């Protein structure tokens, strides 16, 4: 025999303040026991467990489905925290494109790593006898168990040193491992790459790992992950979308999950009727209703589902673009790719959650979310084409009240443009009305009055019922916009009403503040200054909103 | 050469933070210099069995094309034991000029606690996740850690013993990796006096406190004022009164009686006058009752003023500003504004660390998203403070400017 290169084990301890698990295991019929006793005879003759003494006070239930299934639950709960391995996953646009793709499985993969013999001792398990007229048969893993915890994490670090040495010899080819596979990939010739692979698998031989001695048990196209990864482009594995006329919340969370998993390659994806109807979750039993604008959206998901979309692959020799696209009701659309007509990936943004909120705003955390997304797959920040003009940004981002930026992006003339719709003047606007406005309501009765003074005598007062203060203050400001000149100068006491106009919003949820936006578009120049209440500040009639 | 035991706060398991994305050349710049710290003895490769991560990536500092190594140790930091108590230099602010040096290589002549190690663990990640990152930890003080000044304070006292006998009109004081030398002497003498000190730690950014103080609520004079001068007047001192006693408008208000146009001019009362100029009076004098908690945290505004103005206040309690100040300073930032925010608020840490010897906490004007996507790419200081981020525009922003 050919020794074998070891593997040096990885110290695993419990959790501080606990000890080794102890379950009572369970009854088990007369033809699962033999099974399991078969079986745990094969492997004990394979050396991946031994049988120990009854010193050992841990224990662990085991069942049988014929295959052995332990359940390690309780054991898992007592090991300590490891590393884990898996945090997000690769993304098939993020991969550089080879002339060659090769799959190596690992069989016999966890079995073949050896455990801290410290800790073997709590994997301890017990077979029942038959009628349990004898002691249950004790065995003990010399291995990576199945199921347990530290398997994963403790084979990928094992299986990245063992494959270190072989990457280091061969930069001309390169390796990725992800569970119980190995991907290699080249640009050389198929002969010298099956002979690469040969030694791949010799060199893995040496430790003890065994390949697909045969043709490669699989070839292209390879299912990943929900992905179909072809030679010259990768796609998603195809859609699965249900059709009833009863649907439920938990229907509506996969097909929004579905939907999501669409988006990132069929372009032109739309989410947003069918999760309006998630408010409310927790309750997966339920018959919720489509409206048209839902059924229209489905029937375009529907529409964009009908002809299969391939990605390509990723090469770090061409620049990297992103285009971005308004969809409109707070939606938005991107195109990741290199090449014209060409898309590495694809995507959307859906906007927060919040009260008022402009295009430019939305834009921009877009393009964060795209340039965050980008630095996770390819490692770099990409030109972006954005639906506005430089000057808008240019005013945008000066006056702003908040520190903003976009990397380097340049104008696309695809509408909708991202326009600002309206500006507030900086300076009083000489021979421009002024109207002093204010608004009040009772707490009680919820009546209440709006209305504004002015400096050519101009007045107004109107009765509001069911309102409050904040409402009433707005409405005033509302009230001297309806009735001024295309230039106006506006007084108010409200820093509510303030701070909402000075966050520039272009719509909003409050049918009222939408008014007084579609009045600012309609104004060439509007000076809205600020004054402190009830400070006997003439002009400012608190005296006359309060009757 | 004698590693000193290290334990962690009772109830408190190890960091587990999570690696952020990185650029490709910030992750080669690490790999590099991590490389080249593995072959130096002052980190090692670690296993899957050390959970424990903290948060690195890459900077460039000032007048440098190297990469430099930044290790985020804030959840370390305050996860780690408090270390003691040196009283901070009340004359360091005092003094004409100080000059601060980078002390961080000495750390890592000093090996690490061996039981302590696995809490330093870090991550370089990988591009598109193809990796689980190259795992490390420190085998020796770790620039940036609270303990390793702590650790290291004996020593640095040593090493400047001489320097600290030869001239006591020179004020020393440390925080984190960074060494602040204050003294009242000449530029060139002061230069000298530096390439001295450093060649004094080699065998074993000018800054001037005195040019910065504190900042007075000023009011216009003007001849002829016109309704909308005296309404942000009647504003302004209305917001002061918040933090002034004995601030009245009711004889600036009186002029404002009626509903003028606002560009219109009116002439002030003698009364208005009078009030004007006993508020004056009462601005020119310094805020009541003010005074320093060392108990409590530093709290820092800051205001975007637009063309490359920002104005801060550092303060702990509402209205009671500790201190007050305007950057405007343009290095290559004129179309970013991330990037003169993120100087701003090192500038302000740094002038915090000088006064106090402790960084505030920030409040931000600007989105969460926008500021964690970029704030890493203009970061100069081995030190990181603690900040949050204000969504709703203050009114107060005209106030200061
Ligand atoms: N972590 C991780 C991970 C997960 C799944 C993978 C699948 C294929 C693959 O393959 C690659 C392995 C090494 C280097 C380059 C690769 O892919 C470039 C793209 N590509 C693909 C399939 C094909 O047939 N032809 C190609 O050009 C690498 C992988 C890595």
């Amino acid at each position: 025999m050919v020794p074998i290169s070891p593997i040096e084990t990885v110290p695993v301890k419990l959790k501080p303040g606990m000890d080794g698990p102890k379950v009572k295991q369970w009854p088990l019929t007369e033809e699962k026991i033999k099974a399991l006793v078969e079986i745990c005879t094969e492997m004990e003759k394979e050396g991946k467990i031994s049988k120990i003494g009854p010193e050992n006070p841990y224990n662990t239930p085991v069942f049988a489905i014929w295959r052995k299934l332990v359940d390690f639950r309780e054991l898992n709960k007592r090991t300590q925290d490891f590393w884990e391995v898996q945090l997000g996953i690769p993304h098939p646009a993020g991969l550089k494109k080879k002339k060659s793709v090769t799959v190596l499985d690992v069989g016999d993969a966890y079995f073949s790593v050896p455990l801290d013999e410290d800790f073997r001792k709590y994997t301890a398990f017990t077979i029942p006898s038959i009628n349990n007229e004898t002691p249950g048969i004790r065995y003990q893993y010399n291995v990576l168990p199945q199921g347990w915890k530290g398997s994963p994490a403790i084979f990928q670090s094992s299986m990245t040193k063992i494959l270190e040495p072989f990457a280091a010899q061969n930069p001309d080819i390169v390796i990725c491992q992800y569970m119980d596979d190995l991907y290699v990939g080249s640009d050389l010739e198929i002969g010298q790459h099956r002979t690469k692979i040969e030694e791949l698998r010799q060199h893995l031989l040496r430790w003890g790992l065994t390949t697909p001695d045969k043709k490669h048990q699989k070839e292209p196209p390879f299912l990943w992950m929900g992905y179909e990864l072809h030679p010259d482009k990768w796609t998603v594995q195809p859609i699965v979308l249900p059709e009833k006329d009863s649907w439920t919340v938990n229907d509506i969370q996969k097909l929004v999950g579905k939907l999501n998993w669409a988006s990132q390659i069929y372009p032109g994806i739309k989410v947003r009727q069918l999760s309006k109807l998630l408010r409310g979750t927790k309750a997966l039993t339920e018959v919720i209703p489509l409206t048209e604008e839902a059924e229209l959206e489905l029937a375009e998901n529907r529409e964009i589902l009908k002809e299969p979309v391939h990605g390509v692959y990723y090469d770090p020799s061409k620049d990297l673009i992103a285009e971005i696209q308004k969809q409109g009701q707070g939606q938005w659309t991107y195109q990741i790719y290199q090449e014209p007509f060409k898309n590495l990936k694809t995507g959307k943004y859906a906007r927060m959650r919040g009260a008022h909120t402009n295009d430019v705003k939305q834009l921009t955390e877009a393009v964060q979310k795209i340039t965050t997304e980008s630095i996770v797959i390819w490692g770099k920040t990409p030109k972006f084409k954005l639906p506005i003009q430089k000057e808008t940004w240019e005013t945008w981002w000066t006056e702003y009240w908040q520190a903003t930026w976009i990397p380097e992006w340049e104008f696309v003339n695809t509408p909708p443009l991202v326009k600002l719709w309206y500006q507030l003047e900086k300076e009083p606007i000489v021979g421009a009305e002024t109207f002093y406005v204010d608004g009040a309501a009772n707490r009680e009765t919820k009546l209440g009055k709006a209305g504004y003074v002015t400096n050519k005598g101009r007045q107004k007062v109107v009765p509001l019922t069911n309102t409050t203060n904040q409402k009433t203050e707005l409405q005033a400001i509302y009230l001297a916009l309806q009735d001024s000149g295309l230039e106006v100068n506006i007084v108010t006491d409200s820093q509510y009403a303030l701070g909402i106009i000075q966050a520039q919003p272009d719509k909003s949820e409050s049918e009222l503040v939408n008014q007084i936006i579609e009045q600012l578009i309609k104004k060439e120049k509007v000076y809205l200054a600020w004054v402190p209440a009830h400070k006997g500040i003439g002009g400012n009639e608190q005296v006359d909103k309060l009757v | 050469i004698e590693t000193v035991p290290v334990k962690l706060k009772p109830g408190m398991d190890g960091p587990k933070v999570k690696q952020w994305p990185l650029t490709e050349e910030k992750i080669k710049a690490l790999v590099e210099i991590c490389t080249e710290m593995e072959k130096e003895g002052k980190i090692s490769k670690i296993g899957p069995e050390n959970p424990y991560n903290t948060p690195v990536f890459a900077i460039k500092k000032k007048d440098s094309t190297k990469w430099r190594k930044l290790v985020d140790f804030r959840e370390l930091n305050k996860r780690t034991q408090d270390f003691w108590g040196i009283p901070h230099p009340a004359g360091l602010k005092k003094k004409k000029s100080v000059t601060v040096l980078d002390v961080g290589d000495a750390y890592f002549s000093v090996p690490l606690d061996e039981d302590f190690r696995k809490y330093t663990a870090f991550t370089i990640p990988s591009i598109n996740n193809e990796t689980p990152g190259i795992r490390y930890q420190y085998n020796v003080l770790p620039q940036g850690w609270k303990g390793s000044p702590a650790i290291f304070q004996s020593s640095m006292t040593k090493i400047l013993e001489p320097f600290k006998k030869q001239n006591p009109d020179i004020v020393i004081y440390q925080y984190m990796d960074d060494l602040y030398v204050g003294s009242d002497l000449e530029i060139g003498q002061h230069r000298t006096k530096i390439e001295e000190l450093r060649q004094h730690l080699l065998r074993w950014y000018e800054l001037h406190p005195d040019k910065w103080t504190v900042q007075p609520i000023v009011l216009p004079e003007k001849d002829s004022w016109t309704v909308n001068d005296i309404q942000k007047l009647v504003g302004k001192l209305n917001w002061a009164s918040q933090i002034y006693p004995g601030i009245k408008v009711r004889q600036l208000s009186k002029l404002l009686r009626g509903t003028k146009a606002l560009t219109e001019v009116i002439p002030l009362t003698e009364e208005a006058e009078l009030e004007l100029a006993e508020n004056r009076e009462i601005l020119k004098e310094p805020v009541h009752g003010v005074y320093y908690d060392p108990s409590k945290d530093l709290i820092a505004e800051i205001q975007k003023q637009g063309q490359g103005q920002w104005t801060y206040q550092i303060y702990q309690e509402p209205f009671k500003n500790l201190k007050t100040g305007k950057y405007a300073r343009m290095r290559g930032a004129h179309t970013n504004d991330v990037k003169q925010l993120t100087e701003a608020v090192q500038k302000i840490t740094t002038e915090s660390i000088v006064i106090w010897g402790k960084t505030p906490k920030f409040k931000l004007p600007i989105q969460k998203e926008t500021w964690e996507t970029w704030w890493t790419e203009y970061w100069q200081a081995t030190w990181i403070p603690e900040w949050e981020f204000v969504n709703t525009p203050p009114l107060v922003k005209l106030w200061y400017q």
